[PDB]
RNA sequence: CCUCCCGCUCGGGAGGAGGCACUCUGGGGGGACUGCCGGCGAUAAGCCGGAGGAAGGGGCGGGCGACGGUAGGUCAGUAUGCCCCGAAACCCCCGGGCUACACGCGCGCUACAAUGGGCGGGACAAUGGGACCCGACCUCGAAAGGGGAAGGGAAUCCCCUAAACCCGCCCUCAGUUCGGAUCGCGGGCUGCAACUCGCCCGCGUGAAGCUGGAAUCCCUAGUACCCGCGUGUCAUCAUCGCGCGGCGAAUA
């Protein structure tokens, strides 16, 4: 609670959830430099529209996205606090409040064991968990081709997070890997390119399938 | 010293707010800006403020109402209205531009709030359909 | 320079329940945590905390409301019961633990019942708590 | 031979089977009770007399 | 601390965990999550330690307070049965008098000719309604009372 | 205890109020209202049977009277709906619905 | 002196602004203060039906409106200065309520 | 200006006078029209891009469905040609049946937990409905509910508490403190009456289910996904139908 309102004195300054200064990283590349929102501030919610025009989703707050995709799971069924869940699922069957908590803490825990601000830890997770080639199952003039298919930096991006968003919920599966935990240990090994990340797994397969096809 | 009355309005929490000259008075539904649980909705509404500064916060009362129902709703209904109670004050076209440039959900709302749930073919929510299985 | 008004909810009502244990007129009568409780509890806790947190409440409320009534309190909890499958509904408190809280109370003298039908704060109730809010207030400057 | 009268004589204290139209004489089909006890068929014929508007 | 044990045993020879407390008498037939929290009280423990931080001495002061209930306080709703077959006041509830007095109410309504003892022989819900296909492929509720 | 009560006789002696105590929820309810005016040509065919004028045997619509210990011992004819179903009323049936001891189907093996 | 309330309220907007307006005209000059006609709430009246005697396939259903407006004066003026205001023709079709005190 | 509290005497909060500013209510008026600017196009139509702006190039969401057809659906709402019944295929009544089940499928709810459960505290809505009707508030009852009783035929009173939220505490991933079927009992409530066949409350009971084959459905933005909220019909069966606001995207 006093921590709490440190972390309420700290992202007035500028920071994100109270205390990651957004400065400490840069994005290198100049290829994910205007199809990231690690340059602008504050917070996720935002609740600023997109999808709206061409490139409406690309201005989308880095954590943002990463909120959505990883609430993404979810039918019918009722939640409140009374007896009362999932509802809210291993990815929220339910909110992106409650998914920004989950977040917040994976950021959490992010911090807690490499130590470096975390969202140099994520941009450095969603530049390697995207694939840099893949092969359609493409026919064009009635002749079924497996092509190169070259990645555009927004499909790129997409493919990172969402496929960091599907390796966390087969392993927090009615397993110790919370998801504020099994999403903090899948975003360190995405950074990294290890071996144990579900994520960078895919990423590779689907340009090395797509090798062979081109 | 001066009452200048300004509005913010976004998704249905519309926020009354007033600035006078004062002394760094935050007044939300009658209650200190200490009062709320989720520190997250706070920090929307602190971006505008650092943004111009501490400076005329420090020197400016700001009691803002907002009766909207979400507590996500109720902040930004507080960003949009401290961000126009801080530009009608000084009067500069640099706190206005500076505000444009950063977001537009400062100074414009939406154009839209919410849909009617549709009549329907006898199930849940405006857009759905009873699921098929005759073929 | 406090009222209840300027303190957080988290850190007056462990200061209001402490202050109702060490006055020491208000107490945990034995038939009220026992199974004379509010509506279903996956436990029953065996808790001064318990006694002390629906009573703390009940100071803040008569505060911002006039007629506060039985209905009211037993209503603004916030907790169900299970039907079935059938999805869970909005149900309200234990009587008991509201009936007997404003009459212990209204023997300490900090509520009172008016003559208009209802429940207000007295000037005792009243100052309680703003010496309380003081002491809360200043706290939360001294510490980052 | 003689007997006593009947118009039925049962309870129908509440329920359906208790009202009926003023239009087309009916137990189980629709009475819309706001002081138009008809039913949802009659209600659609008779509206734009009553002053009803079909505009959502 | 108060002298450890992984198996102290309570309510006869059946056997106390090492789960917690509240949740190691639910198992015990007889006495539930509710339950165990009253004879909590009486007896004078803290309620959320684990089972088996209990000396001899503990052991005694809940076998007691079982036997009758309706002696050291236990309101006359909250004991296991209230106004038990006509002419007992109340009693209590355990793995043998559970078993036995559902059981024999059962074996007289069998003799009476019921709608609800025959109800409970070939199959069935009494008055939950539906057993027009739920229970389905196959499937079964498992009835009364234990398919663990 | 056997026999259902402090004895089947002082069951009948203790009859309006005192019962009340011992039975049921929903027992207490339908003797406390009251019963409608069939049940009170009932009322004449078990005192009739029990002594006096030339007894019927009582047959009754009746599925919605709970068990009384004056009722134990007459041989009741409870209409399932098509035809009379015999029941010779025990102590252990006071507390249970009249309704229960005769069928609402008719009793067969489903296939 | 008596203060009058006459609450008009009406099925339909064409026929309850003509009488307001009417009636803050025709009283205005005379010996009567009146305070001007204030709108209250529509309180729409949605019933909100199935189309369809079958119940059958998609059914589209009618959302309906009744919708009855409520205008407000009051008046400080005579019984008599009263009637003389009530005098107008007044649309079928628009209730006119009056509450007398001193 | 006035009553109450607190105070570090700087200053925070409520009440009533007072004031219609603000929110809002419902009646009217303006604003967006490819008007302007560039590019593509036959310099036309139109499409694309840009600026200013609250909003833009069907702005956005509904209602609005031609001539007809499937001999689609309903004569079991009504209207109606034809035929048939006439102590009956009428009429009155009680009781039973529609709620039977070894099973099959359709549409849905609830659900397989740590993004969790208890407990407590605090900050928040909107449509609506309300006279044998909504029921303040006070009292008794563990509660369901009962007793008393204010206001209200309505921007002025009541249902009413939103729920999701967050913060601290206890608990520490098992078929379990999951999950709630099934069964014993005690008890309320409506009606003549809830065994067949109502719902709730409490204690005991505590089942399958630990992420689901073939196959297949719905939808494109304040939408889906998610959370509660009301109303209809209406005593009572709602895991339904219609409708409201809260959080708030993916891909195109």
């Amino acid at each position: 609670a006093k921590p709490l309102n440190e972390r309420f004195f700290i992202p007035h300054e500028i920071k994100v959830m109270g205390r990651w200064s957004t400065e400490d990283v840069e994005v290198r590349d100049p290829s994910l430099k205007p199809y990231i929102n690690l340059e602008p501030r504050l917070l996720p919610h935002t609740h600023g529209r997109h999808a709206k025009k061409h490139f409406g989703k690309a201005n989308v707050h880095i954590v943002e996205r990463l909120i959505n995709k990883i609430m993404r799971s979810g039918g019918s069924h009722y939640k409140v606090a009374g007896h009362f869940m999932r509802r809210e699922h291993r990815s929220l069957n339910s909110k992106k409040v409650k998914a920004y908590e989950v977040v917040k803490e994976a950021f959490k825990i992010i911090e807690q064991r490499t130590g470096k601000n975390p969202i140099q830890v994520l941009v450095w997770a969603i530049e390697n968990a995207a694939p840099r080639e893949d092969t359609t199952s493409v026919m064009f003039g009635g002749i079924r081709y497996h092509v190169a298919v070259d990645i555009s930096p927004m499909r790129r991006l997409d493919v990172a997070l969402r496929n960091i968003a599907l390796g966390a919920s087969a392993k927090c599966y009615r397993n110790k890997m919370s998801f504020a935990e099994a999403l903090a240990e899948e975003i360190i090994l995405a950074a990294n390119k290890d071996p144990k990340s579900y994520a960078y797994s895919k990423k590779l397969e689907i340009e090395r399938i797509a090798e062979s096809s081109r | 010293m001066r009452i200048i009355q300004t509005t913010g309005k976004r998704k249905t929490a519309i926020a009354r707010a007033v600035i006078r000259e004062g002394k760094g008075r935050v007044r939300i539904n009658g209650k200190p800006v200490e009062i709320i649980e989720p520190e997250i909705a706070r920090f929307t509404i602190l971006e505008p403020l650092i943004l111009a500064g501490e400076e005329i916060w420090n020197s400016v009362d700001i009691d803002v109402k907002v009766e909207g129902g979400g507590f996500m709703g109720q902040a930004e209904a507080a960003r949009m209205a401290i961000a126009r109670a801080l530009v009608e004050w000084t009067g500069d076209m640099s706190l206005k531009e500076k505000f444009m440039k950063y977001d537009r959900t400062m100074l414009v709302g939406d154009p839209r709030r919410t849909e009617p749930h549709k009549p329907n073919r006898s199930t849940k929510g405006p857009r759905a359909k009873r699921q098929k299985s005759y073929r | 320079m406090a009222t209840v008004y300027d303190v957080p909810g988290d850190l007056l009502v462990e200061r209001v329940a402490q202050r109702l244990k060490e006055i020491p007129e208000i107490k945990p009568p034995e038939w009220a945590p026992f199974v004379k409780t509010g509506r279903h509890k996956e436990r029953l806790p065996e808790q001064e905390d318990w006694w002390y947190y629906r009573v703390a409440s009940i100071l803040r409320r008569v505060y911002l409301d006039g007629p506060v009534g039985i209905e009211r309190l037993r209503t603004y909890y916030g907790g169900r019961k299970n039907r079935g499958h059938a999805p869970e509904k909005f149900y309200k408190a234990g009587g008991s633990i509201i009936r007997k809280a404003l009459q212990q109370l209204e023997a300490a003298g900090f509520v009172e019942k008016v003559p208009g039908k209802g429940r207000v704060i007295t000037p005792k109730g009243r100052s309680f708590l703003d010496k309380i809010a003081t002491e809360l207030k200043k706290e939360l400057e001294e510490i980052i | 031979m003689a007997k006593a009268d009947y118009n039925k004589r049962k309870p129908r204290k509440f329920g359906k089977g208790a009202r009926r139209c003023i239009r087309c004489g009916q137990y189980g089909p629709i009475i819309r009770i706001q002081g138009l006890m008809l039913c949802r068929h009659c209600f659609r014929e008779v509206a734009p007399k009553l002053g009803f508007r079909k505009y959502e | 601390m108060a002298n450890f044990r992984h198996i102290v045993r309570v309510a006869g020879v059946d056997l106390d965990g090492n789960k917690q407390l509240r949740w190691a008498l639910t198992a015990i037939k007889g006495i539930g999550i509710n339950f165990a929290t009253m004879v909590c009280r009486v007896a004078g423990l803290d309620p959320f330690m684990k089972a088996g931080y209990l000396t001899d001495e503990q052991v005694k002061k809940i076998e007691e307070i079982l036997a009758d209930p309706v002696a050291h306080g236990i309101p006359r709703w909250a004991v296991n049965r209230p106004k038990d077959y006509e002419t007992g006041r109340d009693l209590h509830l355990i793995t043998a008098k559970l078993d036995m007095a559902i059981r024999e109410d059962i074996m007289r309504l069998r003799r009476i000719r019921a709608y609800r003892g025959i109800r409970h022989e070939l199959g069935l819900p009494v008055r939950g309604q539906r057993t027009r296909s739920n229970f389905r492929r196959g499937q079964t509720v498992g009835v009364s009372r234990k398919k663990k | 205890f056997r026999y259902r009560g402090y004895t089947l006789e002082q069951l009948m002696n203790m009859s309006l109020e005192e019962l009340a105590r011992l039975f049921p929820a929903r027992q207490r309810r339908s003797l406390k209202r009251g019963l409608t005016p069939e049940q009170k040509k009932l009322l004449r065919k078990i005192r009739l049977a029990k002594k006096g004028k030339y007894k019927k045997p009582i047959r009754t619509h009746c599925r919605d009277m709970i068990i009384l210990p004056e009722m134990v011992g007459l041989t009741i004819y409870v209409h399932n709906g098509k035809e009379f179903v015999p029941v010779e009323i025990k102590p252990e049936m006071i507390g249970h619905y009249l309704g229960e001891f005769a069928p609402t189907r008719k009793k067969v093996e489903h296939g | 002196m008596q203060k009058a309330r006459i609450k008009i309220a009406s099925t339909n907007v064409r026929s309850l602004d003509e009488v307001a307006n009417q009636i803050k005209q025709i009283a205005e000059r005379t010996g009567v203060r009146m305070s001007g006609p204030i709108p209250l709430p529509t309180k729409r009246i949605r019933i909100t039906t199935r189309k369809s005697p079958d119940g059958e396939g998609s059914a589209t259903f009618d959302r309906w409106e009744l919708r009855v407006h409520k205008r407000l004066i009051d008046i400080e003026a005579d019984e008599r200065a009263m009637r003389q205001i009530m005098r107008i023709r007044v649309p079928e079709d628009v209730t006119i309520e009056i509450e007398l005190i001193s």
